[PDB]
């Protein structure tokens, strides 16, 4: 109605055009990134590391207490959750717990996980030493016999190979006996010796992705 | 023991206390109530709706002219917004993505941020240069933030996950008061309408009656069976409201020790997660887990409308201050202001 | 007003049998799925055995399995327990947890250095 | 002749319309009113879905009427633009399919650099150059005549040199790729069906080995029955003389290149798990 | 712990002289005055009672 008042529409109509420019330009940068979650558990660092195109985004949680039923909500749409499965009493028995919280959570019930069998020093040296550590734990290791399909590469005593195919099939039956696929578990053995574990993230992004595809097509 | 001695005072105590309480009970909220004429059936309509959020929703707050408003996403930017006509006056961006509460200033010259990152940042609107830059930092608890709002343009009340909650000075920078006592996660603080006493709500079915002056607890409420989300003081300083996640609101009395009515359904079975109050105080919004919100009446206890049109769970629920509408969050990065 | 409270316990020879009772108060004891969490003499906090709404899920540990026994009773809200055939570490403090949401299948805070909705335990030792 | 020999094309003809204007009606109704499904990719099928609409009612009825009539009875001017647009609307309905094709095939060889190569500047200037070269062989040909350059009957027409290029770069090459493209695609979603049954060793296969067999058979089948006996017959005509196909078959050869259109909606949005949603 | 029962101790008995001494105040006594608040102030909530869609800011 006045030259002030005029002035004040179209002022404001072009701080909102330049704010929408720059709205437009971040969103292909959120698009092209992945984000992972390092639960590390059975200081609260970011990092963005990257392999060729590809970028990635993981964050650790080292900050918080021993009660994640609240804080957990906020990772409803990273694309992995990365388990180390790592360091007496039960410690296997208690990491097997929280995998099925997880995995039956109302809000993160189409969340695949990537499982870390980290320590390898963890054998069966102790069975003959000190104190064995599945003895008592798990009774029904004793008429337990190894797949037809295991490969010991530089091998040992079957002993110690025949273990690791038991706590492995331990954590499948809980993700197999489940929700329908909408989400699978990738089991892996790491030597805790190198760096060349971010090869096995990208290529268990690369199956996550593509199963998913292939869903909604119905093939 | 000498330790098993002090548990069996504790028994005594907690008996007199519930004695007396009893004792002053003599009617109920309903009884005296059953003979006001019920309010119509009510019905809304979204007028405004705004986007240009990424992600997920997780805090809102109305300023102190009924015209701006701030909002905060799980995607790291806060967008201010006007209400009149959808337009942007800021975007800014944030060192962390992962926020889970913001603020609006009384004066209107300063927002506020927290979340995983357990650090409170605190912005000026107002630059002589013409950019937006930060301020200051606030450090010193121990887990994720969950509420904080402004009392004076110097000072600033905080609640975290470690179970504290703590009063800040915005100019030096250190805690002046702390508050101790809840045994789970504290979720949320509301003010009085003066600046003298507030309420907080934890993970232990229980809420607690603080006080600035001097630190310590004057009232504890019991009531709700499962963890508590949100919280609301009445606009007359002498009761509240609650919302647990079992399904269920109460309205608890601070005149007096006792809780007064209940707003229970046996179709619902979500949680809460969102309360507040209209200006008269006759009529609550509450939101839910299942997409959608309610509208009740705090002195009949029957539901009187819904608000259908959000796709995806309900985070945040603001009302104005002079009472004109009612703006609504959810996870689909949708706001939507209703009348 | 939430409060959980046990019973029963003592001193046995190594072999033989026991009893636990707990009784609770407050809430609605048909929506929730109750536990059993023992401490050790100084080492940590470990889970024995949980049950559902209704007796048709069950579970154990593995350590004390045929041994065990868990029932619940949804008439006089009394949750119990029945030992068989104890050993030499069987001994230690027991306590009883309760989920924190009612209709749910997930529990992520069942066991905790501090847990809101958790009874104060008893102690039971086998001597010889 | 027999009346009953009548009825029989009458209900026929008016049940196929009527598909056609239903099917692609619901689906555009289901977009148009935008809830969630409006995204990127999606223009692919959504300019599809109105691709047929068109078709189904601004030329279909037409073409009922003059087979069931001796005549044309509309005018020289208007035999002039009937003629085109059947032929434009077909040719840009034909290369919305090998769009969709190359699309999947790229989001399920290389998942991780998806959202890097296509995006709404692209998918823009691929929509125009479906357009523009539909028009250009279809609109600015009959004028300025190779069409019919050789020579009371409507028909379009072939000249020996339009129907080779047309043949060529209208459905021969399209599908010539579109098989090779396909192929891997079946190639790779069964490696991940013996993965998924190695999973465990004390459970029930869930898998359905046959799975994507039948699926790409109906995608594949449909396309190969429906559009190419025509084109076959197309180019036969033009090679030769311009009587080579008795006057029984063509009639029916026509009908059957259309109706691939009505099972266009079912095929390519109701096996796809976004528009179902339960 | 010793600090925790003495801690706990020390609230409850405060509360019990501070807390239960403003019982004196009954339902029939803090009920009545939630109404009398909603009462008065009734004729001035846009959300209760429809405006005029003319004063509106919101609608046009
Ligand atoms: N409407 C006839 C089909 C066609 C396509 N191209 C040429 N002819």
């Amino acid at each position: 109605k006045t030259e002030d008042q005029r002035n004040e529409e179209k002022a404001q109509r072009e701080a909102n055009k330049k704010i929408e420019k720059q709205l437009q330009k971040d969103k292909q940068v959120y698009r092209a990134t992945h984000r992972l979650l390092l639960l590390g558990a059975g200081g609260i660092f970011e990092t963005k590391f990257q392999v060729d195109k590809v970028n990635f985004h993981m964050f650790d949680v080292g900050g918080q207490r021993d009660e994640r039923r609240k804080w957990i909500q906020c990772f409803n749409d990273v694309t992995a959750i990365i388990f180390v499965v790592a360091s007496q009493t039960n410690r296997l028995q208690e990491a097997l717990n929280l995998f099925k919280s997880i995995w039956n959570n109302r809000w993160l019930r189409t969340i695949s996980v990537i499982l870390f069998l980290n320590k390898q020093d963890l054998l069966a040296e102790k069975v003959l030493a000190g104190k064995s550590k599945i003895e008592d734990y798990f009774p029904e290791f004793a008429r337990y016999t190894t797949p037809e399909d295991a490969t010991p590469e530089p091998g040992e005593d079957p002993r110690v190979t025949r273990a690791k195919y038991f706590i492995r099939d331990e954590f499948l039956r809980i993700s197999t006996a489940s929700g329908d696929g909408r989400h699978y578990c990738y089991p892996h053995f790491t030597c805790a010796v190198d760096t060349e574990n971010i090869r096995r993230v990208f290529n268990d992004c690369r199956d996550i992705i593509q199963r998913m595809h292939l869903r909604q097509y119905e093939l | 023991s000498e330790l098993d001695q002090l548990r069996q005072e504790a028994e005594q105590l907690k008996n007199q206390i519930r004695d007396a309480r009893k004792a002053c009970a003599d009617a109920t909220l309903s009884q005296i109530t059953n003979n006001i004429d019920p309010v119509g059936r009510i019905q809304m309509r979204t007028r405004r709706t705004l986007r240009g959020h990424l992600a997920k929703i997780y805090a809102m707050h109305w300023g102190t002219d009924s015209r701006l408003l701030v909002s905060a996403s799980q995607d790291g930017k806060l967008i201010i917004w006007d209400s009149y006509t959808t337009n942007k006056v800021h975007a800014i961006p944030l060192r962390s993505s992962w926020v889970m509460t913001c603020a609006y200033a009384p004066s209107g010259n300063y927002v506020a941020c927290g979340g995983l990152d357990n650090i409170c940042s605190i912005y000026n609107l107002k630059t002589r240069e013409g950019n937006v830059r930060v301020s200051r930092e606030l450090a010193g608890h121990t887990g994720y933030l969950s509420c904080c709002r402004f009392l004076d343009d110097n000072q600033i009340v905080t609640s975290s996950g470690d179970t504290t909650c703590a009063l800040w000075d915005i100019e030096t920078g250190q805690q002046t008061t702390t508050f101790t006592g809840h045994t789970g996660d504290v979720m949320s603080l509301s003010l009085a309408p003066d600046t003298r006493l507030f309420v907080s709500g934890a993970c232990d079915a229980s809420a607690k009656l603080w006080d600035v002056r001097e630190g310590m607890c004057r009232q504890t409420f019991t009531g709700h069976e499962s963890d508590i989300n949100a919280i609301c003081f009445f606009p007359n300083g002498n009761a509240f409201a609650t919302g647990s996640d079992d399904a269920t609101c109460r309205l608890f009395d601070l005149r007096a020790d006792q809780e007064l009515m209940t707003y229970s359904h046996d179709n619902i079975i979500c949680g809460i997660t969102s309360v507040s109050f209209s200006k008269s105080g006759r009529l609550l919004l509450a939101g839910y887990d299942d997409f959608n919100c309610n509208v009740w009446d705090a002195l009949k206890a029957d539901r009187a409308g819904v608000l259908a049109g959000h796709d995806n769970r309900v985070s945040c629920l603001g009302v104005t201050d002079d009472g004109m509408a009612v703006a609504t969050g959810s996870w689909d990065s949708f706001l939507k202001i209703w009348n | 007003q939430v409060q959980l409270q046990e019973s029963g316990g003592g001193l046995v020879q190594p072999g033989g049998s026991l009893r636990l009772s707990c009784a609770a108060s407050g809430f609605t004891f048909s929506n929730y799925k109750m536990n059993w969490v023992r401490q050790a003499p100084g080492k940590g906090l470990e889970w024995v055995s949980d049950i559902s709404q209704s007796g048709a899920s069950i579970s154990y540990t593995g350590s004390v399995k045929g041994r065990f026994t868990i029932s619940r009773d949804n008439a006089k809200n009394t949750l119990y327990l029945q030992m068989n055939s104890l050993k030499p570490e069987d001994t230690a403090v027991y306590y009883c947890a309760r989920c924190p949401a009612p209709f749910t299948r997930d529990c992520f805070d069942v066991t905790s250095t501090t847990y809101a909705y958790r009874g104060q335990g008893t102690q039971v030792t086998v001597s010889s | 002749d027999s009346t009953a020999c009548k009825i029989t094309i009458t209900v026929v003809l008016a049940v196929l319309i009527l598909i056609t204007v239903a099917g692609n009606v619901v689906v555009c109704l289901a977009v148009g009113l935008n809830r969630r499904l409006r995204n990127l990719t999606n223009c692919f099928i959504v300019s599809l879905a109105i691709t047929d609409l068109l078709l189904g009612l601004l030329v279909l009825p037409f073409s009922a009427i003059y087979q069931l009539s001796c005549k044309w009875s509309f005018g020289k001017v208007f035999c002039n633009i009937y003629t085109s647009l059947d032929v434009m609307l077909c040719t840009a309905s034909i290369l919305n399919l090998f769009m969709i094709s190359l699309d999947r095939y790229c989001a399920v060889m290389d998942p991780l650099r998806y959202p890097v190569l296509v995006t709404p500047v692209r998918v823009a200037i691929s929509l125009v150059l479906i357009w523009v070269i539909s028009i250009t062989l279809s609109f600015l040909s009959i004028h300025l005549g190779w069409n019919s350059r050789n020579e009371s009957k409507c028909k379009v027409q072939v000249n020996e040199v339009y129907g080779l290029v047309d043949g060529l770069v209208t459905f021969y090459l399209p599908l010539l790729i579109m098989c090779i493209t396909y192929y891997r695609i079946f190639k790779v979603a069964r490696d991940q069906a013996k993965r998924i049954n190695h999973i465990s060793s004390w459970k029930a296969a869930t898998i359905r080995e046959h799975k994507a067999t039948v699926t790409l058979a109906a995608v594949m089948g449909a396309f190969i029955i429906c559009w190419f006996p025509y084109f076959t017959a197309f180019v036969y005509r033009g090679l030769r003389g311009d009587d080579a196909i008795n006057e029984v078959l063509e009639a029916i050869v026509l009908w059957l290149g259309y109706a691939n259109s009505a099972l266009n909606p079912i095929l390519y949005a109701a096996l796809n798990r976004d528009f179902r949603t339960g | 712990n010793n600090t925790a029962s003495i801690a706990q101790a020390r609230k409850l008995v405060e509360q019990l002289k501070m807390e239960a001494n403003i019982d004196r105040i009954k339902v029939s006594k803090a009920a009545a005055d939630l109404m009398a608040y909603c009462e008065a102030h009734a004729k001035e909530d846009p959300l209760l009672t429809p405006v005029p869609a003319s004063e509106n800011p919101f609608r046009e």
